[PDB]
């Protein structure tokens, strides 16, 4: 089938930017193309057709543009609402190939994860299932990584509301035994916003 | 005015199979090329499948050649997906979205496929080889920030309350299949009393932890 | 075949 | 913003025209107006001519041809269309005459065809095809065999696919006990230099036995799903062997075509109704 790449696959963006987004197919195109935006939890919206067409409704600041197989979608004023992802579709060869998204952001001032670790707590020790938390709450942006020093998931929340953060939460999940093998627990939180790694680390 | 409704979304184990329902108010199933998509949990959109019924063309995604198909009661202006060994990468939300073939200028375009302008309201479809369970709920204790760790819950919504500043953090799914989530607020230390309050629903188990 | 252009 | 252009293999005559659907208000067709572009060489001395035909095949039996000489001559769009191509962008005017046949085919060419074909000669090449369309602008039947049976419609213009509903009443006073009822849609297609053709049946076993009414409403669906497989089914026109719709209903010297209900028992007086069965105007 034809991989409609769609790039940036994530692009920073705040009020009045000119976002350029670009969609290149690996087979030919004959203005066949179309850019969904989805908001998180909603379904999405037609915005262009044709390649270059404005479909009804659609606001007349998102743009569409051909130049050759390369699809261009512009937004002169990136506006607060338009924050969705984007994704290219193809509709002249069958099956339908889509994108991969163009997760548009926010922009804010580059902040710290302000880091906390978590051991179990009695309850849980009781059960047997031990999830050792290591909580990077409200640090943006998302970029970042986390590391275990003793199979771990980040439950990220989405981009907070309050501040434009990404308060995320790296959590490792064991046994009773095997939480108690170790002594001293520690994450390390590698983030853009901070002179140097924190490592968070505490005693079982 | 054009719409689609889409009806038969609720739980089933893999290798099981469902039955989605296209309701279409406005226009016909003769006169419009039908499409069946999906998006995968927090992932983007999929196209399933295509009908035309006027025609009788049939196009599947080649992931659903067999597994999913599609046809339609034009006597009901409906369009109907029967969904055969659901799996559990088939989780997602699932839309129907409808393309007129008029506008041609005179009459319908037979090699348009065109763009879905249309969308229903997307129905949940669910694989998951496990029953329904209550949540596990655990106290996190030490700015000082403390929360509760609400592990091996199914299915979703866990409405944690807390008594400003407290987030639910997305219910990820384990390899169990089970969701374990976790919730924390941040207060000064100065006043380190706090309840996390666990709600599910679906099986009606409220549960209460302390931590302070 | 009927080409393409623009005006 | 959109026109088609068509040339030959050396390429140096070219036709643009805007249109390719001419549409027939019964009262003006849309009038054919194309440019044709040259170069001197090639033409020098043989002039620039263009035809129109309602090319009748199965036999090639035009029903008309006009000729209208490009170069040396004898609208908006042609304005435009001439501005961007110079001193060799000579226009075309044809005006088709409001009695001809709609453009109609057979799915096995047969049946109705317009077209403009250019070319260049010294005295009275380029194959641009064109087609002739229209647009979309209470049946009730009674039989007292007893066995009354009325048949109504709700309305009698239909587009294509548009399911049809068929109110029956059925009043029963015999000894004669239904076995069927079969509401099925009959399209006429009659070659003119008339043929039953089955394109859609809802039967149901809906017996009304002595001394009893029936009284609900059907609703029949002819589409081109089913009858890919029907021989001298009478398609719309195509462009280029494009996938074309049901040969719609003429509004009246080709090939003519209707389209009628008919409510039949199997015990088996039946009744017939037509209606209209062209798209809608966009």
């Amino acid at each position: 089938d034809i991989q409609m790449t769609q790039s940036p696959s994530s692009l920073s963006a705040s009020v009045g930017d000119r976002v350029t987004i670009t969609c290149r197919a690996s087979q030919s195109v004959s203005s066949a193309v179309a850019w969904y935006q989805q908001k998180p939890g909603k379904a999405p919206k037609l915005l262009i057709y044709s390649a270059s067409s404005l479909y009804s409704g659609v606001p007349s600041r998102f743009s569409g543009s051909r130049s050759g197989t390369d699809f261009t979608l512009t937004i002169s004023s990136l506006q607060p609402e338009d924050f969705a992802t984007y994704y290219c579709q193809q509709s002249y060869y069958y099956p339908i190939t889509f994108g991969q998204g163009t997760k548009v952001e926010i922009k804010r001032t580059v902040a710290a994860p302000s880091v906390f670790i978590f051991p179990p707590s009695d309850s849980q020790l009781k059960s047997g299932t031990a999830s050792v938390v290591c909580l990077l709450n409200n640090f943006y942006p998302r970029e970042a990584k986390v590391q275990w020093k003793v199979n771990s998931q980040e439950s990220v929340t989405e981009q907070d509301s309050k501040d434009s953060t990404y308060s995320l939460s790296s959590t490792l999940t064991l046994s009773k035994a095997d939480y108690e093998k170790h002594k001293v627990y520690a994450c390390e939180v590698t983030h853009q916003g901070l002179s140097s790694p924190v490592t968070k680390s505490f005693n079982r | 005015e054009v719409q689609l409704v889409e009806s038969g979304g609720g739980l089933v184990q893999p290798g099981g199979s469902l039955r989605l329902s296209c309701a279409a108010s406005g226009f016909n199933v003769s006169s419009s090329y039908i499409h069946w998509v999906r998006q995968a949990p927090g992932k983007g959109l999929e196209w399933v499948a295509s009908i035309s019924s006027y025609y009788g063309y049939t196009y599947y995604a080649d992931s659903v050649k067999g597994r999913f198909t599609i046809s339609a009661d034009t006597s009901k202006n409906t369009a109907y997906l029967q969904m055969n060994s659901l799996r559990a990468e088939d989780t997602a939300v699932y839309y129907c979205a409808r393309k007129s073939m008029y506008h041609r200028g005179w009459g319908w375009l037979s090699w348009v496929y065109g763009a879905m302008d249309y969308w229903g309201q997307g129905t949940l479809v669910t694989v998951s080889s496990a029953s329904t369970k209550g949540p596990s709920v655990f106290p996190l204790a030490p700015t000082a920030a403390l929360g509760c760790l609400v592990k091996d819950y199914f299915p979703e919504p866990v409405t944690v309350s807390w008594n400003s500043g407290v987030h639910t953090f997305p219910a990820v799914l384990q390899s169990s299949g089970l969701y374990s989530l976790s919730s924390v607020v941040t207060v000064p230390s100065s006043s380190l009393t706090y309840i996390c309050n666990v709600n599910h629903k679906p099986s009606n188990t409220k549960v209460d932890k302390k931590v302070e | 075949e009927t080409e393409y252009s623009a005006l | 913003t959109r026109v088609f252009k068509k040339s030959s293999p050396n390429c140096k005559l070219t036709v643009y025209l805007g249109k390719r659907d001419f549409v027939d208000h019964l009262d003006k067709v849309d009038p054919v107006d194309g440019v044709v572009l040259v170069d001197p060489d090639y033409l020098k001395d043989r002039k620039v001519f263009v035809t129109l035909t309602c090319a009748f095949r199965y036999f090639r039996k035009d029903l008309f041809i006009a000729n209208y000489q490009a170069f040396p001559p004898t609208t908006r769009l042609q304005e435009r269309l001439l501005r961007k191509l110079g001193q060799h962008a000579h226009p075309f005017f044809f005006t088709i005459p409001q009695n001809l046949p709609c453009s109609v085919t057979l799915q096995p060419a047969c049946g109705v065809d317009f077209e403009i074909r250019a070319f260049c000669a010294k005295s009275l090449s380029v194959r641009l095809v064109i087609r002739k369309v229209q647009f979309a602008p209470q049946p009730s039947a009674e039989t007292t065999r007893s066995l009354h049976l009325e048949a109504s419609l709700d309305k009698e213009l239909y587009y294509h696919g548009e399911p049809l509903n068929v109110n029956v009443h059925v009043t029963n006073n015999s000894t004669k006990t239904v076995k069927k009822i079969k509401v099925s849609v009959r399209q006429y297609a009659d070659i003119c230099l008339q043929y039953k053709c089955p394109v859609a049946q809802v039967e149901q076993d809906d017996q009304v036995s002595p001394s009893s009414t029936f009284c609900k409403v059907y609703t029949i669906t002819p589409l081109l799903s089913n009858n890919r497989e029907k021989r001298g089914l009478a398609l719309d026109g195509k462009l280029k062997h494009e996938d074309t719709n049901l040969a719609s209903s003429t509004i009246v010297l080709g090939i003519l075509v209707s389209y009628r209900v008919k409510v039949k028992l199997v015990v088996d007086v039946s009744v017939e109704l037509p209606f209209v069965l062209m798209h809608p105007k966009p």
